[PDB]
C-alpha cells in the first residue's frame, strides 16, 4: 500500500501566519494528491484536489504544491476557522490511502 | 490514477469534447429529439412544431445522399475559403460550438452545394441504369 | 490527401438561443387536493422524479437575466389562470348599491381612526319580489362619500364591477416546474458567484426546473431562494436611476403577520344560489394588524448589504435609506397575501437609516383591502371574502428591491430607496438560473473519405 | 445540494455482522462513484470499500484487511449505498463515512463526505 | 448453427390494452336532418359502409366489463355535450316571482289530488317599465309553498336558475359508432356465452362499433342490444350487495307510454327575443299518464330470470321481488323521456312476485315533472317546454338493473330489488363487447442471418 | 377458379398464428398504421397521437442498419439468458404474443444493443471509408 | 425490349381539384397600427415579400366562379371574426325603455321630413337606485311608435337586443392575401378574355392571393380589382332570371359620398364601466347627405355596358334600365359603410335610361341607419356609433350587380334593373381567377429497367 | 453566358410537358412540399393536413423498394392491358396529366401490386442470407 507521510503531526500557528504542510508518498502520486480540513466534531472537508487544484467554496489561501512523492500545502494567512486536522490522500493505486494529518492548533 | 472520476454519459454529454469523442456518440442527442383545456393546446402547437421541426432536418437529410445513415460520405472538394484550418487539429483541438461559430457564413452555400451534388450524382446514376 | 470532403454529422451538440412555449410539471404529490383549489393542479401535468441535471464541462455560457425571456411566459400564462380561477366564481354586480356607513362599536379614540363603515343598505333576495334590508361591515379604503347625513358608495363602483372568490380555492403558491419540449433543453448556471449577465463558465443541462412558488410581494421579496455564501446584489446599469437593485442576501428573515380581529363570517343570499360571504361580528377588539422581524438580523442584513453596496461604489460611501418618496397605496407599501387576505404594511421604520465606513422586534402596522386590482389591470378588481377567527403567518424575507436615487453632485452619500414596480422582476430572482437553447443537430465537417459508386 | 447520510451504525460482538447505510440526494446518483473511509479511534483515515460510478464500471474494490469481509452495493433507485460486514475484528472500530468522488477527470477524489455513523466492535 | 443473431420484425400482430380519446361516427342518413335537430349531427363524423369486421381465428382474450374504460368516456363527452346543447338557449332568471296558485279547473276527486297549479305570476315584459302578469299551469312537483292564503314559488328557486330548452332541437337517440383512431383496433367479444370477466375464445377485430343509441332510462333499460339465446345476467360479487344485477334479456318487452291529456301550449314573451313556452288549456280531461306492459310476458320474462337466477344461487331457493325500498325520486321511479317529456312511473305493480322451484296488460301510472335535474349535478336543471297534444310512444324494455337485499342469515329468500344509480351501468350494457388496443409492431427474434458488409 | 377469400387474411389476420406463418404477411400490419368545435380536437389530438408514435417507431428504426426494409439481420449474437429457447420451436410452436411476454424483460437491453451495434458498424466503415 | 417494367416516380407534375382551409396573409406594413384597430391584423399571418408568381406555359384550365368554393369559407370565416369582433364590446341591452320623441329643432318644411327625433328617455345611472332622465336624437328608420302624445320605442327592441361598438376598432378594409398549404398550389387564370366557365389557357400558380380588401355593397361594387381591356359581363344561364348579371367595368367611378351634420358626441354612463355614445347636438344646419357622381362618366359608362350587352343579345335591341321595381331597404339601395357609418342611398338617378342600336354629377340623396342586420341573421344587429364631424369618403365604383327583366314575349327591350342579393357574388369578381388545386406526386410509369438484386 | 432562365424552370414547370422532358427535374416538385386564438388553428389544421397526407406518401413509397431514391426500377412486368400504348410515344407524345386519366382505373392493383412484389423479392433476400 502507498504510504502517506505528513509532516508535521502537530503545529501550532497564530492566526494570520502562513504555514506548509508536507506529505510525502513511498511511490510516485505525481498529481493524485488531495487535501482535507477535519475540523473537530466535523466530517473532513476537501482543501485541495490533485497536488494543486483550488476547490470552490475554499479560501484563496489554501494553494498545494508538489510533484512525485514530494508535496506541500500552503495556508498563506492562517485565519481561526483553519485550525483542524489535515490530510493528504492519494488516488495513484489500490487501495486509496491518506496521510496522518497534521494537527494545526492555535 | 485509478480513475475514479464521475463520467456523465448522457444526452449531450460530450457537447464540449474534441470531435473525435463527440462523434462516438451522436446517437444519444437524435434519440432525445421526438418524445423527450387551454394549456393543452400549448401542448398540441408544441408537439407539431417538434415534429416539424423533426420533418425539416429529415427532409433536407433525405433530399441528400444521407437516407437514415446519419453519417455519410460525399463527393464534394472541401475549398478552403471556408474554414482555412489543418486537418490535424480540427479533429483534436477545437470542439462543436467552435465549429458553429467557425462556419456559420459558409452555411447555405454547403446547403446549396449538397443539392447538386446529390442531384447530379443521382441523375447520373439513372443514365447508368438507362443504357443497361 | 488535400482532397477533403464533406461529410454531414446527425445528432450534434449545438443549440441556439430561442424562445418557444414551456409547460408544467405539478408536482403528483399536489394531486390528492381535488379540483382546483389552487390553480394548475388537473389542469397541467404531473411532474417526474429526478430530473436529469447532467454537467456539462469545459462549457462557458452567456447568460443573461434582463434581456431573457420566460419571465414574460410566466407573468402572461399565471395571469391567465388566475382569470381562470375567477371565471366559475360569482359576479358581484349587485351591490353597486347607495351605502349608508356609520363608525363601528368601538372605543373610539381620536388618535386610532375607524378603520371599518358600518354600511347598512337594501339588496334583492332571489325572489324577484321581495328586497331584504342587510348591513355589513367595510373598510374605509373601500367606500367613498356620494356628495345632515353619511352615505357612502364602493370605491369600485365606478368603472369596474368584480366578482367575489370561490372559498373553495386558496391562494397559497404551489411549486412549479417548467419543462422545455422535445428539442430544447435548459441551462442552468452552476456557477456560486454569477451576477446578473456575464459569461457563466459552469453550466449544466435539465429539462425541468426546481418548484417555483408563484409569490406576489411588490417590496420585501418572500420564501423563495436564499443566496449561497455572500448577499448578492445584481443589476442592470448600476449608474442608471431608473433600473432596480435585486437585493438577494444569505439568509431569512423572519416575519411574523397577523390579524388579531375574530372577524365573524356570515352569508347573505344574493340570489339563486349566489351567496356573499359578508363579515359579521368582530369578537374582542377591534386591533390593528401588524408584522414582526427581528431588529437584530434586520440590522446585520442592512449592515451586509451596505458592504455589497460599497462594493460598487467605493468605500468611504455614506450610504442611507429612506422610505420611496411618492406613489400609490400599493407601490408605497409591503403589499402581499396571507392566508387569502391582503396585507398592506408600511415599511417605513425599515427603510430607514444612515451608515458611514466606519431581543426586540420591529412592528409594522399594516392595513386590510378586500377588493384588489392586483397588476392594476383597467376592468377588473377583486373581492376578496372575509376569513373566520384570527389570522396570523410566518414567512421568510428573501430578497430586496431597491432602487437608488438619481444624484448628480459629486457628494458621498446615496440615499437608497426601496420600490417594486413591476413583477416580473420577482420571477427574474428566479429565472436567472436558466436559459432555454434550441438542440440544432446535423452539422458538417470534411473529412477524407468519399461517396463510393 | 449533495447529501450523504449514513445510517446502521452500532455495537457488534466480534465475528457479528452489520449493514451500513447512506442515504444521498442532490446529485445523479448512479453516475458518481462511491466509497466508505473510516476513521479509527485516534482519527486515522482509512478507505474502506469503493463501488464504481454508472460511467466509471460499477466495479467494488476494497482493501486486504477488509477483502473477503466487506461488501460494498448501492441501490441507485433511492439512492443508498450500503456495506455488509461480516467477520468482525476490533479494529474494524471507528466512525464509517460514505463519501462521493467528483466528475470528470479531476474527479477521484472524494469530493463529499457525510457525516458519519459509528461502529463499535468489542 | 448457434450463432443465432437478432432479427426485427415491423408490421408484427401483437396489440396492448390502452386508453386513448374516441371519436363518433354518425350515420349519413342522419345527416338530412339540418344543422342539430339533435346534438351531435353536424359536429362530428359521417359514418362509413361495411366496418370491417374481421375474425381473430385461434384467438382467446381475457375481457372485462367492470373495470373497462371507455363506458367512462363516453359518459363524460356525453355530459359535455349535454352542456353544449344548453349554452345557446335561454336563460330563465327572471321566472323567480312570488306565485299565487289555486287549483285547476277539473272535478276534483278526493282520491286523486290536482296535479297542476294555476300560479298566475307577474313578469317583466321586453319593455324594462312594464311588466305583464301572467299566467299558466305547474305540477305540484315544481312549486313549494312560501310561508289565510296560499302562495307558492319555484322549486328550483332555491340555489339553480336554469335555462330552457330551443325547440329547434330534439333529444331523441341517434345511433353512434364510435371508432378507433390509426394505430388502434377494436376487439369484439364475439361469444354467445360470455359473462363479464373470462378469456372470450372467439374475438373480431372492427375500426366502428355499431350504432349505439344514448338512452336515459334508470331502471328498466330501454330500446337496445337484446340477448342472443338465453336471459343472460351479469355482476360482480353476487355475494356482494353493493353490485348491481345487470339482467339482459333476448326478446323485447312492449312499452306502450302516453300522456292523454292535450295540454296546449302559448308563448310569453320575456324580453328581447326571449320567449318562454308554458302550458296554457289542456283540452278534454285530466287524466293521468300510464305506460303499459303485457302481464303474460312480464311473468314470462320472471320466469325465465328465476331460473337464471337459480344458477347462481343453486335449486329450491325461493326468489321473491320487491319495489326498492327507498332513494330519490329518480331512483325509486322508472325516471325516462319520451318523445321530449320526462315520465316517471311506478314499478310496484310489476316488482312484485314469488317464485318457488316446482293476456291482460300491467299499467303503471307514470307522472310528469318539467324541471329535470339529470346526474344530479349541484348547479343544474332543465325546464323542458310544454308539447302540444297527446304524446305516445313504444320502446323495447330489454334489460334489468335489479340488486339482492342484504341478508345475513340462512334464509332461502332472496326479495330483489330494483334500482339504478350510477347511469354509467347502462352503458355498460352497450360497450361489454368492445375494448380498445394499441398495435405494437417492430417485434424481434433470433435466427441465422447476419448483416453481411 | 383461382383467387380466394380463404387464405388472402386481412388485417390481423394470423394474429395467433405462428412466427413461421405471422412473417409471411407483415406489410398488412404496416399499412394500416397511418391512415386507419369540440369534436374536432378529439382529432386533432388522435391524429398527432397516431403520427408521433408511428414517428418514434421510425426513428427507433431509423437508428439502427435498418431504414424502411421492415426485416433484416444485425451483428449481436443471441445470448441464451434472454430466451434459452431452442431454435427448431421458435418459429412453429410459439406464438408472437407469447414471445412479448417471453421476451419484454429483455427489451432496452437489446433496443441499447442494436444502436452500438449500428454505430460501431458504422464508424468501421467510416475508418474503412477515410484509408481511401 | 417488351419486358416493360414499373418504375415509381415521385415528385411529379399533377393536381387534383380539392378543398381544404385557407389561412390569411395581412400585409407587414397594416400591422404598425397597434393591437386590432381594424379587425383580423394581429389574429392572422403576416405577409411574404415577392410573391411567386409563375406561368404555367402550354396550360389551359377549366376554371369556375359558380360551382367555386373558397368563396363560402372566406364568407364564412369573415362572418366568424365579425362575431369574434363584438364578443368584447359592450352588450346594449338596457335602452329596451319606453321613449318620448318630439321633432328635432328644425326648418320642418312638409317636403322634406323631421329625420331626427329626439326621444328623451330614463335610464339607470351606475347605481342601481338612481335613473337619470337623458336626451339623445335618433333617426326615423330606428324608431317605432308604441300604440295626446307620442311614445315610440326601438325598432330593434322587439326580439334582438344586440351590442354597442367599441371606438377602437374600425371598419375599414385591409388587403387579404390568401395562402394555401403546403402541397397545395393556387391557379390565376390570366386570359384577358375569360367569362364565367370555360378553360382558361393561360394561367400562373401562385401561393398567395393578392391583397384582397373585403367590403360590403350591395349594389355598386367598390375600391377593388378593375378589368383589363372591355367591360367584361359574366353570369351563370342567360336565359336564367334568377341569376344576377355581375358586371365588372375597366375604368373607375369616382363617388363622393358625404355627410354635412356635424353630430357632436356625448357619453351617457350606463353602469360600472358601460359607457354609451350617444349623438348630442349638430351644430349648423340639418342637411342631407348625399354621393356625387359624374354624369358624363356615367352616361358613358352605360353607353359602354349597352354596347357589350349588346353582344350577348344581338343588335337593334332596346335596352333600358330601370330602379328595382320594390324590395326592402336593403336590396332596393346601396348599402355601405364610408368612414365607419352606414349609408342607404337611391339609386333612382343613375338606374333610370333606355338605349337603341344608333359637365355636371348626379347626386344621390343617401340616408343612415344606425342599427345594422348585416346578413339577416335572427338574432343580431349592431349600433354603431355616432362620430364626430362632417364625414365624407371617395371610392370607386368598379362593378355592378344586374338583373334581367324576366320577360316571357318576343319584345325587344330588356329592362335592365339593379339588384345585390347575396354577398358572396361581390367575392366572386375577386375570386374569379383563383383556383386551389392538390399536388399529388408519387405517378408511375413502364420502362425498360429492373430493379436487379 | 452560362446559366440562363429559358431552360431553368420553376415549380410544376414542365406540367404540361412530354415526360422525356418532366423526369428530367422532378426534385423540384419533391422540396417544395412540406415548407413551400383561432386563426392558429387553422395553421394547425393546414399543418396537420400537410404532415400525414406527406407521411403517407412516404410510406407506400416506403414500403416498397425505394426509400428515398425517387424514381426506381422494380421487377413487375407492363401487361398491356393496362396501358396498350407504344413505348416510343410515351415517354415523348402525350402527357403526364393524360397519363393520370390513362391509368386511373388500374391504380390501387398497380400499388397493390407492389407491395408483393416487394416483399416476395424481400422474403427471397432474407432466404438468400440465412443459408449463408
Ligand atoms: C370613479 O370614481 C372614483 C370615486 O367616485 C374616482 O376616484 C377619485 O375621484 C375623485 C373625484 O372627486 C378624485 O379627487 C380622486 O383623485 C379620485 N381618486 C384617485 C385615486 O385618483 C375616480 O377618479 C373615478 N374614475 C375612475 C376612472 O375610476
Ligand atoms: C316586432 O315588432 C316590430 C315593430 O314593433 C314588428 O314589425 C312590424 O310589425 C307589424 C305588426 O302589425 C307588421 O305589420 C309590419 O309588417 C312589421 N314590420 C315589417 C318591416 O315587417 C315585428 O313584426 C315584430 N316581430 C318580429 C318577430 O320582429
Amino acid at each position: 500500500d502507498v504510504v502517506l507521510t505528513q509532516s508535521p503531526a502537530t503545529l501550532s500557528v497564530t492566526p494570520g501566519d502562513s504555514v506548509s504542510l508536507s506529505c510525502r508518498a513511498s511511490q510516485t502520486i505525481s498529481d493524485n494528491l488531495h487535501w482535507y480540513l477535519q475540523k473537530s466534531h466535523e466530517s473532513p472537508r476537501l482543501l485541495i484536489k490533485y497536488s494543486s487544484q483550488s476547490i470552490s467554496g475554499i479560501p484563496s489561501r489554501f494553494s498545494g504544491s508538489g510533484s512525485g512523492t514530494d508535496f506541500t500545502l500552503n495556508i498563506n494567512s492562517v485565519e481561526t476557522e483553519d485550525f483542524g486536522m489535515y490530510f493528504c490522500q492519494q488516488t495513484n493505486s489500490w487501495p486509496l490511502t491518506f496521510g496522518a494529518g497534521t494537527k494545526l492548533e492555535l | 490514477a485509478v480513475g475514479i472520476g464521475a463520467v456523465f454519459l448522457g444526452f449531450l454529454g460530450a457537447a464540449g469534447s474534441t470531435m473525435g469523442a463527440a462523434s462516438m456518440t451522436l446517437t444519444v442527442q437524435a434519440r432525445n429529439l421526438l418524445s423527450g383545456t387551454v394549456w393543452g393546446i400549448k401542448q398540441l402547437q408544441a408537439r407539431v412544431l417538434a415534429v416539424e421541426r423533426y420533418l425539416r432536418d429529415q427532409q433536407l437529410l433525405g433530399i441528400w445522399g444521407c437516407s437514415g445513415k446519419l453519417i455519410c460520405c460525399t463527393n464534394v472538394p472541401w475549398n478552403s475559403s471556408w474554414s482555412n484550418r489543418n486537418l490535424s487539429e480540427i479533429w483534436d483541438n477545437m470542439t462543436w460550438l467552435q465549429w458553429d461559430k467557425e462556419i456559420s457564413n459558409y452555411t447555405q452555400i454547403i446547403y446549396g452545394l449538397l443539392e447538386e451534388s446529390q442531384n447530379q450524382q443521382e441523375k447520373n446514376e439513372q443514365d447508368l441504369l438507362a443504357l443497361d | 490527401a488535400e482532397n477533403l470532403w464533406v461529410t454531414v454529422y446527425y445528432g450534434v451538440p449545438v443549440w441556439k438561443d430561442a424562445e418557444t412555449t414551456l409547460f408544467c410539471a405539478s408536482d403528483a404529490k399536489a394531486y390528492e387536493t381535488e379540483k382546483h383549489n389552487v390553480w394548475a393542479t388537473h389542469a397541467c401535468v404531473p411532474t417526474d422524479p429526478n430530473p436529469q441535471e447532467i454537467h456539462l464541462e469545459n462549457v462557458t455560457e452567456e447568460f443573461n437575466m434582463w434581456k431573457n425571456n420566460m419571465v414574460e411566459q410566466m407573468h402572461t400564462d399565471i395571469i391567465s389562470l388566475w382569470d381562470q380561477s375567477l371565471k366559475p366564481c360569482v359576479k358581484l354586480t349587485p351591490l353597486c348599491v347607495t351605502l349608508q356607513c356609520t363608525n363601528v362599536t368601538n372605543n373610539i379614540t381620536d388618535d386610532m381612526r375607524g378603520e371599518l363603515k358600518n354600511c347598512s343598505f337594501n339588496m334583492t333576495t332571489e325572489l324577484r319580489d321581495k328586497k331584504q334590508k342587510v348591513y355589513s361591515l367595510f373598510y374605509r379604503l373601500d367606500v367613498v362619500q356620494i356628495n345632515s347625513n353619511k352615505e357612502y358608495r364602493l370605491i369600485n363602483c365606478n368603472t369596474s364591477a368584480c366578482t367575489q372568490a370561490c372559498p373553495k380555492v386558496s391562494f397559497e403558491p404551489i411549486p412549479i416546474h417548467y419543462c422545455a419540449p422535445a428539442g430544447f433543453a435548459i441551462l442552468k448556471c452552476k456557477d456560486k458567484k454569477f451576477n446578473g449577465t456575464g459569461p457563466c463558465p459552469s453550466v449544466s443541462t435539465v429539462q425541468c426546473t426546481h418548484g417555483i412558488k408563484p409569490v406576489v410581494s411588490t417590496q420585501l421579496l418572500l420564501n423563495g431562494s436564499l443566496a449561497e455564501e455572500e448577499v448578492m446584489i445584481r443589476s442592470e446599469n448600476i449608474t442608471n436611476n431608473a433600473k432596480n437593485i435585486l437585493v438577494q442576501f444569505n439568509t431569512p428573515v423572519q416575519i411574523n403577520c397577523t390579524r388579531p380581529n375574530n372577524n365573524t363570517r356570515k352569508s347573505i343570499r344574493i340570489g339563486p344560489g349566489q351567496a356573499f360571504y359578508a363579515t359579521g361580528d368582530i369578537i374582542g377588539d377591534i386591533r390593528q394588524a401588524h408584522c414582526n422581524v427581528s431588529k437584530a438580523t434586520w440590522n446585520e442584513t442592512l449592515g451586509k448589504v451596505v458592504k455589497q453596496l460599497r462594493k460598487h461604489f467605493g468605500n468611504n460611501t455614506i450610504i442611507r435609506f429612506a422610505n420611496s418618496s411618492g406613489g400609490d397605496l400599493e407601490v408605497t407599501t409591503h403589499s402581499f397575501n396571507c392566508g387569502g387576505e391582503f396585507f398592506y404594511c408600511n415599511t417605513s421604520g425599515l427603510f430607514n437609516s444612515t451608515w458611514i465606513s466606519n431581543n426586540d422586534s420591529i412592528t409594522l402596522p399594516c392595513r386590510i383591502k378586500q377588493i384588489i386590482n392586483m397588476w392594476q389591470r383597467i376592468g377588473q378588481c377583486m373581492y376578496a371574502p372575509p376569513i373566520q377567527g384570527v389570522i396570523r403567518c410566518v414567512s421568510n424575507i428573501t430578497g430586496l428591491i431597491l432602487t437608488r436615487d438619481g444624484g448628480s453632485t459629486n457628494s458621498t452619500t446615496e440615499t437608497f430607496r426601496p420600490g417594486g414596480g413591476d413583477m416580473r422582476d420577482n420571477w427574474r430572482s428566479e429565472l436567472y438560473k436558466y436559459k432555454v437553447v434550441k438542440i440544432e443537430p446535423l452539422g458538417v465537417a470534411p473529412t477524407r473519405c468519399k461517396r463510393r459508386v | 445540494e449533495v447529501m450523504l447520510v449514513e445510517s446502521g451504525g452500532g455495537l457488534v460482538k466480534p465475528g457479528g455482522s452489520l449493514k451500513l447505510s447512506c442515504e444521498a440526494s442532490g446529485f445523479s446518483f448512479g453516475f458518481y462513484s462511491l466509497s466508505w473511509v473510516r476513521q479509527t479511534p485516534e482519527k486515522r483515515l482509512e478507505w474502506v470499500a469503493t463501488i464504481a460510478g454508472s460511467g466509471v464500471g460499477g466495479q467494488t474494490y476494497y482493501p486486504d484487511s477488509v477483502k473477503g469481509r466487506f461488501t460494498i452495493s448501492r441501490d441507485n433507485a433511492k439512492n443508498t449505498l450500503y456495506l455488509q460486514m461480516s467477520s468482525l475484528r476490533s479494529e474494524d472500530t471507528a466512525v464509517f463515512y460514505c463519501a462521493r468522488h467528483g466528475e470528470g477527470k479531476y474527479g477521484s477524489n472524494f469530493a463529499y463526505w457525510g457525516q458519519g455513523t459509528t461502529l463499535t466492535v468489542s
